């Protein structure tokens, strides 16, 4: 449960990034 | 008989139900079968002297 | 139990995706 | 009376070198501007950069004597190298031996001068190009806060060790020190003021950020033409911020909000630092004569212990 | 014996008193400017 | 006639589309009802309504049963089962990690339980209603990205670090001047936050959220109200730094740096937590990645 | 019409909601019932 | 506005008149059980006591 | 106190297997630390490293200080508020900063 | 309309799902049933 | 709206109104079943006591 | 006419019920009753 | 606004004068209750002392 | 026409899935059934 | 012209300062000289 | 006229009513007089 | 868009790969590289 | 205009004042004079 | 055209630079050759 | 033309300086030579 439970909390860190990636490649791909 | 013809009929949106489908469990697959291996070739922690 | 609790749950989890996924992929 | 194109593209002293202006191409597809520009050397520019070089120049030589002038050692604990201060033997005396304290002074020195030319810079090419001073007292009110920390409150401590040591672990170093010294930071009300305009800073950098990119298909951005009239982008903000939160601000007083959201950070942040160490020793002892202390008899440890 | 500091007051309490109030006011002036009537793009139109 | 700007410059209409529009016009042009994601979902959003200047989603409706019962329950523990009648020496304290995860009504600890989760009700409802209004206003969802940033901080410190520890007890206490005695602690636990890289990022970034701050309010009012060509700032911001971002730029900059702040600083009160227990052993690997462990004498040598 | 009658509902509604788990929550946490082994 | 009597034309609705109804009768009936569930749970455990 | 429990000092609890070459501050425990550095034990210890509003230190005294606290937190794992109410250090709150003064004296 | 039943049920619907959500959750909790080993 | 009677036709449309019918007949069904399972769980084990 | 009445009504119910509110807390809170087992 | 006394016509419209005679009469009965409140509490435990 | 069968459908479907997670996940970590251990 | 006289003076003066001061701080700072009590 | 009637107003009252809270607040923390409990 | 799928899965495969040999060599199980 | 005047007089007060500054601060610090008390 | 030449020599060069004191670092620090004293 | 001259020319003019300082400080520490007393 340690290690299970740590890295899919760690992994929700990471998705609330995910957002702002997704931003940045919107600026990226609609910027031609 | 269906209500999103959009989804279930045409192939690029009948695909997109296996793509989702296959995709979770892919990922499922993948984080089970990392722990499984990480908690069984992984030894007990050394017991306390 | 639980193994068996385990695949059953599983197994009818499978053959309900390929009666509803036949039905859309009809 | 201002050539835009002059200021740009006039040569030496009071003109502008690397004149032929490169562009990045990724910062013109995910910033939308690419040109590098011709950047101005203007008599401030000049002692700025010379200056700032020599300090740069005195530090990066005492770091490679510190590692017994190793480049490798050089390189590995270039993080942790510093420069650190005359100890509090002899606090702020200049009489401090090179490498206890005598090349921290003169690179501080240097640095000190820097900033004041570079602040003259901000103010004279403001001036030169037409736009407002506010740059200038907005560093002005950044260089508030750095004087205090380098040259302020080392005097009236009585010791330049008060002062941080020139390196990229002693600036760290150097702020766990100070709260330490002096209690416990948190309960320094002027650096709770300064935490609130911080925090509040970026908060109001990203609101900002946010909507003019989300109104940023009706030109939003464009907050020049905006404050002559207020376009479709600039309404659709400002309905935005009076339904989410019942109040909106226009093109023009959010620009006044973030201005003065961050110098009220250096300001309140100067004025907590100089009352720390002179007039306000203990900070968590002052928490509790002022009341602000939560009483905590029976503390859970458990959380913190391993 | 109840009572804070002269010193916590000040310090604490009147720019506590400060920063509230004066957001605040600025908050009603910010408003009271947004929402004045000031040249602006007909939306009908423009958009 | 003076022709008022919105600046709060009167400029006399010689020395343009527009026309002097009173705000309830553009107030009332734009209400266009049933775009949320409410409406969405269900076919219809409950509260289609404004209570005055504010929008009333289901969201929002959410998102005020929260806030209401949040103060509430905050008020509490505090006042009562606390006693303490001022708020910077009140202690709302999180149950014990004794206790574990799970939470009890009759033990301790449980109105910061019920303080917490209707504190994440009216954040993400927050959240949600921000998402609503974008959608009325046909904007970008770019406040709700940095908002939900901030509240992805909210959800590690409360929600992801206390469930991968395990206790619960580790969430922070929600007391002013309070909460800070935890984020003491728990930065001197892991000693030296400061040595944490998320966290020093974090700091860089909160530090250049700043600095973008006070020079984005410079640039815009340095050029507020003057016969300027919209070019005067760009050749300003040549001229110092030799590069100007532009319009479009500093605005994106603004909301990245402000967002990839908190987000590089839940990383880090995470990784503190669970991954790593002590933030100067963890640069224990620098001085012993072998392209340097070999040369050193004396003190010089690691 | 000063206000709304679904306005006045809506609060009303929302008002008596809140109230009502606050002061059951408060009940409860008390302990001075014996109440779901209070 | 019919079915509103005349005093109460200005502010209520026809359709608003019956949901008002259906409002005020379920409140007398939530303050109708509200009273016998203060009433039993006095007589079990006094509060003020 | 009995608390800590009864536990008491012989041989292996220096020697640790090994009868000479015994090494105080090995590499291993200098990690940030000054390769150097060594315990301050030259101080009078229930009062040596006090630097909290002292006015007659500065941030070359905090730096000691905070070497002998660092060497602490490596010698028994469990960090700095293993000893410490971190929102006030001078306070003796933890009852192992007790403890610790004891060790202090006997080093 | 102020009153759509659309909208009535939508707002019942979801008070009630979560109203038995949240009494399922004090209730399991409370430890005062031994319900899933309690 | 013919099938709502008169005194509701201000407020149900004809399809809403057999949707309440079901919403209806369903909360009393909940009802029925909310009551069984409350005086089973009592005669189980009592909360109040 | 200086005040709109929906003004003054929301901002003195609501100032009511805050007090209402703050007042039963503060009472509460003293121990000085005996009310809700002291 | 003819319902209202012309003293208060340029203040009240005709349903704001409703309105703020429900709240006037509202406020009257939650003072005589807050009276006869704080008598009770009063005669069952004095908080001046 | 009110209430779009498709709506409802999404809808029920939508509710019934994220109440089998919910209803999953509480009794795995409740430990009654023990993750599947036993 | 390639090279402006303003710009050499500047450069110069600069630098001859800049090396005074240098100087000045490394003599003081050796202790080599018995200047300002060394 | 150099300042507006009312600006000098509220800025008069607001210090006024400043310095009077901070004079009664320094007087009775003093603990010189004897008011309120010493 | 199969670039995508296929960006990801590929980036997950080679991060798995990695995470199972650096468990699989730490574990000290098999004996690799003198473990 | 190569140089101007109004330029020369500022860097000159400018490096005049910061020089002053600077030798009255290593002076005083210095502790070689008994100024103020040593 | 996949790749400018430019690009690629000025890759290739920089990465064989590095690689080459990369190589040498660690080769000087592994002390298994006396070169520079080791 | 795929390379500047000028380019090429800073490029291997600061790549040949860095390289004699970083060589001239490897050596210089390495105390393997008695130069400059080491
Ligand atoms: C075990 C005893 C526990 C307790 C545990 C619970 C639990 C557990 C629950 C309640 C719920 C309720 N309890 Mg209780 N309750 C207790 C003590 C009390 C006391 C009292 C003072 O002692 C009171 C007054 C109540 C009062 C209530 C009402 C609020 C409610 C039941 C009627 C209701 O309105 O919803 C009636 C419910 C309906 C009308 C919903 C009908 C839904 C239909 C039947 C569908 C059901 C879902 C179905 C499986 C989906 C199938 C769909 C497929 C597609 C076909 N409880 C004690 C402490 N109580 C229930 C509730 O719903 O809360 C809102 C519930 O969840
Ligand atoms: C005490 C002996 C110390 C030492 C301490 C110093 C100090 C101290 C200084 C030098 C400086 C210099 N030393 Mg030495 N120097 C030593 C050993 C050496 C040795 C040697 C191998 O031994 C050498 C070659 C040098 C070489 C030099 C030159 C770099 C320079 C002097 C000439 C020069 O170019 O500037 C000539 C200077 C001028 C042309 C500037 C003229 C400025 C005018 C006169 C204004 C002066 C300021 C005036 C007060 C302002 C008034 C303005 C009012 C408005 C009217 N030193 C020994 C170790 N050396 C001086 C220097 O300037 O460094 C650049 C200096 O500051
Ligand atoms: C707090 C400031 C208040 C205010 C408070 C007062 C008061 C109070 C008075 C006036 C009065 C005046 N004010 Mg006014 N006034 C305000 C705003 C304004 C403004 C504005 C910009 O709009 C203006 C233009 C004015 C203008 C004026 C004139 C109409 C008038 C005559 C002043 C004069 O001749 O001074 C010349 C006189 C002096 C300058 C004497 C200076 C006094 C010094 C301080 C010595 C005082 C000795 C002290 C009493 C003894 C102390 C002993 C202790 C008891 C131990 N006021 C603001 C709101 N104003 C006066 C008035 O109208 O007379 C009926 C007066 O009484
Ligand atoms: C107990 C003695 C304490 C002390 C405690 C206080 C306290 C306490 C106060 C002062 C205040 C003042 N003291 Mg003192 N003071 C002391 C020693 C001194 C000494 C001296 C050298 O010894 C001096 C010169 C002063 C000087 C002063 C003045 C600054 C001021 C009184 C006149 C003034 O300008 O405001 C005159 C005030 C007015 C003109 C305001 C008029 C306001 C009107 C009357 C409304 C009052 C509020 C009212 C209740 C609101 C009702 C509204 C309803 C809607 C109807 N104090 C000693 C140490 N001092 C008073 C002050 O106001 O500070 C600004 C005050 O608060
Ligand atoms: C006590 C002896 C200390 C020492 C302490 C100081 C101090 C202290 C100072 C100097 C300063 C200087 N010293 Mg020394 N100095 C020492 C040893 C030396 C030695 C030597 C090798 O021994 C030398 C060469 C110097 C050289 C110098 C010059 C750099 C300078 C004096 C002339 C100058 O240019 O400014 C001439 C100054 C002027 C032309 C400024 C004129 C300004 C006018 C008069 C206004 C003055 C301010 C006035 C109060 C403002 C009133 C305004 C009101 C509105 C009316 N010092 C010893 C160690 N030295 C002085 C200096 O200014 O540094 C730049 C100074 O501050
Ligand atoms: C002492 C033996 C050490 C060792 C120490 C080194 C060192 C030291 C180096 C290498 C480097 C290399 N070693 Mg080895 N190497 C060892 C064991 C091995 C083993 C093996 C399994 O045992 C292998 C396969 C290799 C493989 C290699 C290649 C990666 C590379 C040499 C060819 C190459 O591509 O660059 C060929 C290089 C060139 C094509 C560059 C040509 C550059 C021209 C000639 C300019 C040279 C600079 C010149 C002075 C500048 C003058 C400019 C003036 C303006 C005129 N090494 C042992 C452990 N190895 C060399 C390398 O370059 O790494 C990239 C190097 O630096
Ligand atoms: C003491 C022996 C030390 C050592 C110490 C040094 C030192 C010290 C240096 C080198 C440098 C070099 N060494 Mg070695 N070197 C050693 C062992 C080796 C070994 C070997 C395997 O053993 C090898 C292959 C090398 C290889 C090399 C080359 C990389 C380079 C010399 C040629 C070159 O390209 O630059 C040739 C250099 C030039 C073409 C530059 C020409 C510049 C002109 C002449 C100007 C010179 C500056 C002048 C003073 C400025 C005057 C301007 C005025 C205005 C007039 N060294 C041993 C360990 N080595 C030299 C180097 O430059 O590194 C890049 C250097 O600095
Ligand atoms: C819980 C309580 C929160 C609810 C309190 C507000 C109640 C709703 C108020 C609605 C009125 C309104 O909208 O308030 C506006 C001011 O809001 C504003 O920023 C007021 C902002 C209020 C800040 C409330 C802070 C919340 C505190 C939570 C944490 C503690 C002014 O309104 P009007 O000019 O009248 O425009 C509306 C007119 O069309 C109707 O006459
Ligand atoms: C210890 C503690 C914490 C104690 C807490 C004490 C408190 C405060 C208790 C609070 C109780 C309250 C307030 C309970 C609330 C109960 C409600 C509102 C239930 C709603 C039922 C709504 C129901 C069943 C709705 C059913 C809806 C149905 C059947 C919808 C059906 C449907 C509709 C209409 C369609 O589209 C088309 C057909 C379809 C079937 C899909
Ligand atoms: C120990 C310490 C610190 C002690 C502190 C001591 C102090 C300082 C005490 C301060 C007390 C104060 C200031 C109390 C305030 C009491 C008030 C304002 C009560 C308001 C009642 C408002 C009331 C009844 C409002 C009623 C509103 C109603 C009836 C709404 C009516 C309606 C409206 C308007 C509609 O459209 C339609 C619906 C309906 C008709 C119901
Ligand atoms: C722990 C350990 C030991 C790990 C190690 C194990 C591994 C992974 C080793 C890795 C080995 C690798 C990857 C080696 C790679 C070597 C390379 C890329 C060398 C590049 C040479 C590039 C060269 C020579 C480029 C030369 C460029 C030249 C001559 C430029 C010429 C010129 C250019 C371009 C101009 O404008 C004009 C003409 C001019 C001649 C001036
Ligand atoms: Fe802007």
């Amino acid at each position: 449960m340690n290690w299970i439970v740590a890295t899919f909390m760690l992994m929700f860190v990471l998705v609330a990034f995910l957002p702002l990636v997704v931003s940045l490649a919107y600026t990226w791909v609609t910027n031609p | 008989p269906t209500l999103f013809p959009e989804i279930t009929n045409t192939v690029r949106g009948r695909f997109y139900i296996v793509a989702g489908i296959i995709s979770v469990v892919m990922a499922v697959a993948s984080i089970a079968i990392f722990w499984w291996i990480f908690y069984t070739i992984t030894p007990a922690p050394a017991p306390p002297l | 139990m639980a193994p068996f609790l385990m695949a059953f749950f599983t197994i009818v989890l499978i053959v309900a995706t390929l009666y509803f996924l036949s039905m859309i992929m009809s | 009376p201002i050539d835009l194109h002059d200021e740009e593209y006039r040569d030496g002293l009071e003109g502008t070198i690397a004149k032929p202006p490169g562009h990045v191409g990724w910062m013109q597809r995910l910033l939308g501007e690419g040109q590098v520009g011709p950047i101005y050397v203007g008599l401030w520019g000049v002692i700025s950069f010379i200056t700032f070089f020599a300090s740069a120049f005195i530090i990066l030589v005492d770091y490679g004597r510190q590692v017994g002038w190793n480049p490798i050692i050089y390189l590995r604990e270039f993080w942790n190298l510093a420069v650190y201060p005359p100890p509090t033997e002899y606090g702020l005396s200049w009489n401090v031996p090179w490498d206890k304290g005598g090349a921290w002074l003169a690179a501080t020195f240097f640095l000190h001068i820097s900033v004041l030319t570079w602040w003259a810079r901000l103010y004279t090419r403001a001036k030169a190009t037409g736009v407002g001073t506010q740059l200038a007292w907005g560093f002005a009110s950044a260089l508030s806060l750095y004087f205090v920390i380098y040259l302020f409150h080392p005097l009236a401590l009585g010791n330049w060790s008060a002062a941080p040591g020139h390196g990229f672990r002693a600036i760290l170093d150097w702020t766990n020190y100070v709260s330490i010294h002096w209690g416990n930071f948190y309960y320094n009300p002027f650096h709770m003021l300064s935490i609130f305009f911080l925090l509040g800073s970026t908060l109001l950098l990203a609101m900002h950020g946010a909507t003019i990119v989300a109104t940023s298909k009706w030109k939003s951005e464009m907050e020049f033409t905006e404050m002559m009239a207020e376009g479709p982008g600039t309404q659709r903000a400002q309905l935005f911020w009076r339904w989410v939160m019942g109040w909106n601000a226009n093109s023009y007083n959010i620009h006044i909000w973030a201005w003065w959201f961050a110098a009220f950070t250096a300001i309140t942040g100067a004025i907590g630092l100089f009352l720390s160490g002179t007039l306000v020793p203990d900070w968590y002892a002052w928490g509790e004569t002022a009341k602000i202390v939560a009483p905590w008899p029976n503390p859970d440890w458990a959380q913190y212990v391993f | 014996s109840p009572w804070p500091v002269w010193s916590g007051y000040a310090l604490c309490f009147v720019p506590l008193a400060a920063v509230i109030l004066g957001f605040i006011i600025a908050a009603r002036f910010t408003d009271k400017q947004a929402t004045s009537a000031y040249l602006r793009l007909d939306p009908a139109k423009a958009n | 006639r003076a022709l008022p700007l919105p600046s709060g410059e009167t400029l006399p209409a010689e020395a343009a589309s527009a026309e002097v529009i009173p705000f309830s016009i553009i107030e009332e042009f734009y209400k266009r009802p049933g775009k949320t994601l409410a409406a969405r979902f269900f076919g219809v959003d409950p509260f289609d309504f404004w209570i005055g200047r504010f929008y009333v989603g289901l969201f929002g409706a959410i998102s005020i049963i929260g806030i209401i019962l949040g103060v509430a329950f905050y008020l509490y523990e505090g006042v009562v089962n606390e006693g303490t009648l001022n708020i910077l020496a009140m202690r709302i304290e999180p149950p014990p990690v004794s206790q574990g995860l799970n939470v009890d009504p009759a033990q301790p600890g449980f109105f910061w339980f019920l303080t917490m989760v209707a504190a994440t009700i009216a954040f993400v409802g927050w959240l949600l209603r921000q998402i609503d209004i974008s959608l009325k206003l046909d904007m970008g969802m770019e406040v709700p990205i940095a908002f939900g940033a901030v509240v992805s901080s909210w959800i590690t410190l409360q929600w992801l670090r206390p469930i991968a520890m395990g206790a619960w007890g580790h969430g922070f206490p929600l007391g002013i001047t309070h909460h800070l005695d935890w984020v003491s602690n728990i930065g001197y636990q892991y000693y030296n936050f400061f040595y944490n890289p998320f966290h020093a990022i974090g700091i860089t970034l909160l530090f250049a959220s700043t600095l973008f701050l006070h020079m984005h309010g410079s640039a815009v009012l340095s050029e507020a109200k003057r016969n300027i060509s919209d070019q005067n700032i760009h050749v300003f911001w040549r001229n110092i730094l030799g590069y100007s971002i532009g319009e479009i730029g500093i605005h994106r900059v603004a909301f990245w740096t402000g967002a990839a702040s908190v987000l590089f600083s839940n990383l880090c009160i995470f990784l503190s937590g669970t991954f790593v227990k002590d933030w100067n052993a963890f640069w224990g690997f620098w001085d012993k990645m072998p392209i340097w462990n070999g040369v050193g004498q004396g003190a010089l040598v690691a | 019409r000063p206000f709304e009658f679904r306005t006045s509902v809506v609060v009303s509604t929302l008002l008596g909601l809140v109230m009502a788990l606050l002061i059951h929550f408060v009940v409860l946490s008390s302990g001075a019932f014996n109440w779901l082994r209070a | 506005n019919d079915l509103v009597p005349d005093q109460w034309k200005p502010l209520f609705n026809n359709a608003q008149w019956l949901v008002h109804d259906i409002v005020v009768k379920t409140i007398y009936g939530g303050l109708i059980i509200a009273v016998i569930a203060h009433v039993l749970c006095w007589a079990w455990t006094p509060w003020i006591r | 106190p009995a608390s800590v429990g009864g536990y008491q000092i012989t041989c292996a609890t220096c020697h640790n297997g090994k009868a000479a070459g015994l090494e105080p501050y090995p590499i291993e425990i200098m990690n940030t630390l000054p390769n150097d550095w060594r315990l301050p034990l030259e101080l009078d210890y229930p009062g040596g490293l006090v630097v909290t509003g002292r006015k007659d230190v500065s941030n070359h005294e905090v730096e000691q200080n905070q070497f002998a606290m660092y060497h602490m937190n490596v010698s028994m794992g469990q960090g700095c508020t293993f000893c410490h109410n971190a929102r006030y250090f001078p306070s003796y709150e933890i009852a192992q900063k007790n403890h610790s003064i004891i060790m202090l004296q006997m080093t």
